[PDB]
RNA sequence: GUUAAUUCCGAUAACGAACGAGACUCUGGCAUGCUAACUAGUUACGCGACCCCGGUCGGCGUAACUUCUUAGAGGGACAAGUGGCGUUCAGCCACCCGAGAUUGAGCAAUAACAGGUCUGUGAUGCCCUUAGAUGUCCGGGGCUGCACGCGCGCUACACUGACUGGCUCAGCGUGUGCCUACCCUACGCCGGCAGGCGCGGGUAACCCGUUGAACCCCAUUCGUGAUGGGGAUCGGGGAUUGCAAUUAUUCCCCAUGAACGAGGAAUUCCCAGUAAGUGCGGGUCAUAAGCUUGCGUUGAUUAAGUCCCUGCCCUUUGUACACA
């Protein structure tokens, strides 16, 4: 049951929309820049949204985003 | 203390005191707009403050 | 129900059967001795450690419950 | 030692009760009433008996040497507390009862507490639980 | 009761809150006990921020 | 060379009893052949030298940890009292069947009473125990 | 000469084992008593299997005295199981080459992973309304 | 009737009203030409060989 | 000299604040100090029924209260430790003074 | 013996299975070999990861049963190590060849259940599981109320199931179950 | 379609949101990294004792250090990487690295039930009672009473067992009271025991306590017999509690030794340290666990699915129901 919710996905889409330049295709690099630009009060939620950001990275690399 | 109470029982008993004073002043200051207390107990004295809405009554 | 009567000490024929049939048995436990010559398991242990005292059988594993003895070395 | 010897007592009538000789002595003299496994291993202890023997191996006179131990426990250093007939109500002695005296002494006190009209008393005559049980739910086998 | 509840609920929202919630229940002009319930604004109910966001009375 | 801790204890508990049996100065109580050894069980031991066992089998604990008295010894000889129709529980040993052991082993100089309560074990018995254990290790060899 | 020390834990369910390496003989004893008589002898060469996967050739140089505390029987023997192998590879981190360490740690890896990694399986807490953590009391319909 | 051996090519679905029989298409290892769908009771791995008692058994499975 | 200041409360970060304040007040006046020793905390547990009556489903509360125990060791006579101990304590914390 | 391994006192090599179907499901050989079949556990977490567990560990897990034997695994590895010498004294070879022969015999190749019962083939994992489970039962039914102990019970049930003697309590219900399976098809 | 989930994707007169879920909080697991510790230890060293240079020691004392011990700030896991299936979406599965690739709970919306509680209360309406009391106190009994039925449970039906020795391994805790008069106990003697008498320690990581727990384990004794399995009824004796034990308060000693040979119809709980076996704390407690709430020890069989049964929800449909 590892479906991440809209609370993850809204913030992840906003981060990847405003900050497509400073992000990379691996989790640990853009893990600490999303907490740099965005205030995430829970480190578990921080680790969720950066993972979904890294998941949207290769979709943008492969082709057109939503 | 000379009776030398335990420290589990001391932290239970002063919390009982904090409950009983808060409850007694809910009883007493009801029409006076009571809101709360907290009990800053020090050595050599116990500071006890009330906090309420209407004060001169 | 079923009423079996094991021997409590040996008969002369049963001690003869001990002398003639136990060492060539590949499996030597007091349980199989108790079912093959109708004896209590306690002196099936006690009468068969006599056979180790006179050296006709060989221990492999000794236990509070399962003492297991073997044949003689036939070669 | 291994074979059944001559004079192998299959049967015995000690204190006028039966015992098979196919059993060990220490757990065979438990089959008389009034001697269990605890008191048996003391009356065979005060007698010099190698207690690996079954009840058919032992010879003819120590089977009465063991008898006198029970009728005279204070002759043979068996203490006050180890008995079962301790501090009697009428003569106040410490004794040991054996296989025909137990059911007699069970009369000897229960008709006494019957005829004294005690609450302890009437329950035995009724056939009811005595020591304070709850017979509302348990004990339905005896009556109907 | 219904006018007093709005006279409280407008005040404790114009004094600044994300949302409040006021219940009144019991026997009142009759015998059958009814409970009407007054809300507005946001209100969380589960988890740890119940400890320090809402205050019950 | 050898010591007490380097050898199988299951065989060592027979040799420590045998060395006390060969000495035979242990101040045996008269009630050793009739007594029940604790509350948790009912039946007497099968062997006839249980006190000769339990004396030096108590003394070997007094090399591992001293300052341990009759409460520690009625603890370490506790067992599962089966209460019959109710669930079983842990219960102690008899106090006197360890107290006579301690009074015996302070009589014949193997242990002695010590500060912080209990018994410690004397250097004489400390020599004696691994003197036995060297013989046990030679039996192993 | 130099005190070549490494002092390495090992945890089964509750039991914690503290192995401690020095250079020396093949002295491997747990809490001051040697290995081959440790309760029970039912699984004695289970406790000997880190020696038997390695031989005496590497245990010859290092003598290890192992403390153990807590847990049960199987917990203590599985604690001193992995504590001595983790202590061996932790000594072989520093005082021999790591290209001597790898060829013996991957023996343990290819044999059984629990020989050097911990077991986080712990006792799940009992809940109200049950005799156990998952089991519930009997429910009486009608 | 000989005892035949076969290998799974695909695991498809569960049948049984209680959901207990993994219906699976398999092909034989001596005759790898054609393939038949049979019910298998128990855990069925992909990449698995199994003993079939006959090749005349088949049913309809939705 | 060998003065013990043991502090207790059931709020963690409040006593973590005031013990660090006592450490800073010790460092500022050139005193030798041992670190704050974290004693194994008491977790006082009470499990009662939820229901005021007795019929329902058998559900139980699980109330905890964690009281904490930290201590500071200093080496000075008492003209230095008392004023820094007296200043800046916040309401849950309770300190003590032990000469030994 | 650092590289080659002794199965307790036994050969772990030179035992060749005859069943193609349960090759990776059987577990004795070259990495599956273990000194005693007591272990830490973990093999009951995923679905097919219980097949990476040796048969001696599976039997030492399985044949403890009926409440009083729950949580007694060193107590029963004692029993199976006592039974190993009984196998050696009876048939005269490495007991794990006898064990895998008993598995391939006693494991029912096809059964019948509901989709009225229709014949359904079994899984090889469930076949070795049910082989072990039926070998548990005869070792216990004979040892109940008897002087003839489990050290002979799991011995001779295994020995009879090695050749399929139609006497082992596993083998008789093996004879029942696929017979009624081919009946109701 | 997918997920534990109105959890998301995706179709689309809807778009953007809120509550619930999730998020959060506590706990479990790993970090040879930080801060540390005479009430926690470890390694060395100096002694002591014993063994034939070395070994052992919870035998003593002290130069480092925090590995084990305690608990703070931090970190660590996100379906992250690979390979399949899939709108190539949301996601699922396997593998790699890994301490973890589904730890367990707490909290838990809209509402409803004439569910329960006036015997939790100085929360309360109304009624009854109120001096010969339905107030209060004291004495005695009762709440236990037993042809029967039902439910929650405990012990067994044995040999995988029982008995008797010995080996030997825990964690949650708790412990001197406003009233309150009642603690956990070391050790030494008396006694087989329950217990008694002395001195001590502990208001507590200090003392109990290295909490030497069982099951298990090592060796005995019995032999398929209602047997030493089983331990109900009952007889006698001795202690403790209290003001008082009789309807035996509870314990101890001996004896007596019942049914019970694996339980029909039916039915409960459960998938990982899980069930189950096993014992220990806490509550109630002067006396005290076949209960309950927690804790630890040992530790699996089976399965990764479905709507067959039983429930519950949602869509469609009918309604003359709407206190439904
Ligand atoms: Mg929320
Ligand atoms: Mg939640
Ligand atoms: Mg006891
Ligand atoms: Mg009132
Ligand atoms: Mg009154
Ligand atoms: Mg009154
Ligand atoms: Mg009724
Ligand atoms: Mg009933
Ligand atoms: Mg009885
Ligand atoms: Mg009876
Ligand atoms: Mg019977
Ligand atoms: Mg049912
Ligand atoms: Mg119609």
């Amino acid at each position: 049951g590892r479906v991440r919710t809209k609370t993850v996905k809204k913030a992840a889409r906003v981060i990847i929309e405003k900050y497509y330049t400073r992000l990379g295709n691996d989790f640990h690099t853009n893990k600490r820049v999303c907490e740099e630009i965005a205030i995430i009060p829970s480190k578990k939620l921080r680790n969720k949204i950066a993972g979904y950001v890294t998941h949207l990275m290769k979709r943008i690399q492969r082709g057109p985003v939503r | 203390m000379a009776v030398q109470i335990s420290k589990k029982r001391k932290f239970v008993a002063d919390g009982i005191f904090k409950a009983e004073l808060n409850e007694f002043l809910t009883r007493e200051l009801a029409e006076d707009g009571y809101s709360g207390v907290e009990v800053r107990v020090t050595p050599t004295r116990t500071e006890i403050i009330i906090l309420a809405t209407r004060t001169q009554n | 129900r079923d009423k079996l009567n094991n021997l409590v000490l040996f008969d002369k024929a049963t001690y003869d059967k001990l002398c003639k049939e136990v060492p060539n048995y590949k499996l030597i436990t007091p349980a199989v001795v108790s079912e093959r010559l109708k004896i209590r398991g306690s002196l099936a242990r006690a009468a068969l450690q006599e056979l180790l005292s006179k050296g006709l059988i060989k221990l492999v594993s000794k236990h509070r419950a399962q003492v297991i003895y073997t044949r003689n070395t036939k070669g | 030692s291994l074979v059944i010897p001559e004079k192998f007592q299959h049967i015995l009538r000690v204190l006028n009760t039966n015992i098979d000789g196919r059993r060990k002595i220490a757990f065979a003299i438990t089959a008389i009433k009034g001697v269990g496994r605890r008191y048996a291993h003391v009356v065979l202890r005060k007698a010099d008996i190698d207690l690996t023997k079954r009840a058919g191996e032992l010879t003819e006179d120590e089977v009465e040497r063991v008898i006198t131990i029970m009728q005279n426990p204070r002759q043979y250093k068996i203490p006050d507390w180890f008995l079962n007939r301790q501090k009697d109500v009428k003569d106040g002695k410490y004794s040991q009862v054996l296989a025909n005296g137990l059911d007699n002494k069970l009369r000897e006190d229960l008709e006494r507490l019957k005829k004294i009209r005690a609450h302890r008393g009437l329950r035995h005559f009724w056939g009811l639980r005595v020591r304070g049980q709850h017979t509302k739910t348990t004990g339905r086998r005896g009556r109907t | 009761v219904r006018r007093a509840c709005y006279g409280v609920l407008r005040f404790i929202m114009e004094s600044g809150a994300k949302g409040c919630e006021v219940v009144v229940s019991g026997k009142l002009r009759g015998q059958r006990a009814k409970s009407m319930k007054f809300v507005d604004g946001l209100m969380i109910h589960s988890g740890d921020p119940v400890n320090y966001y809402v205050d019950t009375a | 060379g050898v010591t007490v801790k380097d050898v199988n204890q299951q065989e060592f508990v027979r040799a420590l009893a045998a060395f006390l049996k060969k000495s035979g100065k242990l101040k045996v109580p008269e009630w050793v052949d009739t007594v029940k050894l604790a509350k948790h069980k009912e039946l007497a031991p099968y062997d006839e030298n249980w006190f000769y066992t339990r004396a030096a089998s108590t003394a070997r604990h007094l090399y591992l940890r001293g300052g341990a008295g009759v409460g520690s010894m009625t603890k370490i000889y506790g067992g599962r009292q089966r209460n019959g129709v109710m669930p079983s529980h842990f219960s102690r040993g008899s106090k006197s069947v360890a107290r006579r052991v301690l009074q015996a082993l302070e009589g014949l100089k193997m242990v002695e009473k010590d500060q912080d309560g209990g018994r410690k074990l004397t250097p004489q018995g400390q020599r004696d125990l691994d003197r036995i254990a060297g013989q046990v290790a030679a039996a192993k060899k | 000469g130099p005190l070549q020390s490494v002092q390495v834990f090992g945890r089964k369910k509750t039991a914690t084992a503290v192995a401690h390496c020095k250079r020396g003989n093949g002295l491997i004893k747990v809490n001051g008593r040697p290995l081959e008589m440790i309760e029970p002898r039912t699984l004695q060469y289970k406790l000997l299997e880190p020696v038997l996967l390695l031989g005496k050739e590497r245990f010859a140089g290092v003598d290890i005295r192992v403390r153990v505390k807590g847990g049960g029987h199987v917990a203590q023997i599985y604690a001193i199981r992995q504590s001595i192998s983790k202590a061996l590879v932790a000594y072989y981190q520093k005082y021999v080459d790591e290209a001597s360490k790898k060829e013996i740690k991957d023996i343990l890896i290819q044999y059984d992973r629990t020989l050097l990694v911990a077991d986080p399986r712990r006792c799940e807490s009992k809940k109200f309304g049950g005799p156990g953590a998952r089991a519930r009391y009997q429910k009486s319909y009608r | 009737q000989p005892i035949k051996l076969a290998r799974v090519t695909k695991v498809l679905g569960r049948t049984g009203s209680q959901g207990q029989c993994t219906q699976v298409r398999v092909e034989f290892m001596d005759d790898t030409s054609r393939s038949i769908i049979r019910n298998v009771k128990g855990p069925v791995r992909e990449g698995d060989v199994l003993t079939l008692l006959e090749s005349e058994r088949e049913a309809r499975r939705l | 000299h060998r003065i013990r200041i043991t502090l207790t409360s059931r709020n963690v970060k409040s006593l973590e604040k005031v013990c660090a304040d006592l450490i800073r007040g010790a460092k500022e006046k050139n005193l030798k100090v041992k670190g704050p020793v974290r004693m194994p905390t008491k977790t006082l547990r009470i499990t009662t029924r939820k229901t005021p009556c007795g019929e329902g489903s058998k559900t139980w509360d699980r109330f905890q209260m964690r009281i904490h125990k930290r201590l500071i060791d200093l080496h000075s006579p008492s003209e230095i430790v008392k004023q820094i101990t007296s200043i800046s304590i916040e309401p849950g914390v309770e300190v003590e003074v032990t000469i030994a | 013996t650092p590289d080659i391994k002794l199965f307790g006192k036994w050969s772990t090599d030179d035992v060749q299975i005859n069943d193609i179907s349960l090759q990776d499901y059987i577990a004795v050989k070259e990495k599956y070999a273990k000194y005693l079949p007591h272990s830490a556990g973990r093999y009951a977490a995923k679905r097919f990861r219980k097949a990476q567990c040796p048969i001696v560990e599976r039997l030492t897990n399985s044949m403890m049963m009926h409440g009083r034997n729950n949580g007694k695994k060193l107590m029963t590895v004692r029993i199976v190590k006592h039974a190993f010498e009984i196998i050696h004294l009876l048939t005269g070879e490495n007991p794990l060849q006898v064990l895998v022969n008993a598995i391939i015999n006693s494991g029912p190749r096809e059964d019948s259940t509901r989709i009225r019962r229709q014949a359904v083939d079994v899984s090889p994992l469930r076949r070795v599981n049910q082989a072990i489970w039926l070998l548990c039962t005869g070792a216990r039914e004979a040892a109940f109320r008897n002087i003839k102990t489990i050290a002979e019970c799991l011995a001779d049930e295994l020995i009879n199931a090695a050749k399929g003697s139609s006497n082992s309590y596993a083998i008789k219900k093996k004879d029942e179950l696929e017979r009624v399976a081919k009946s109701n098809r």
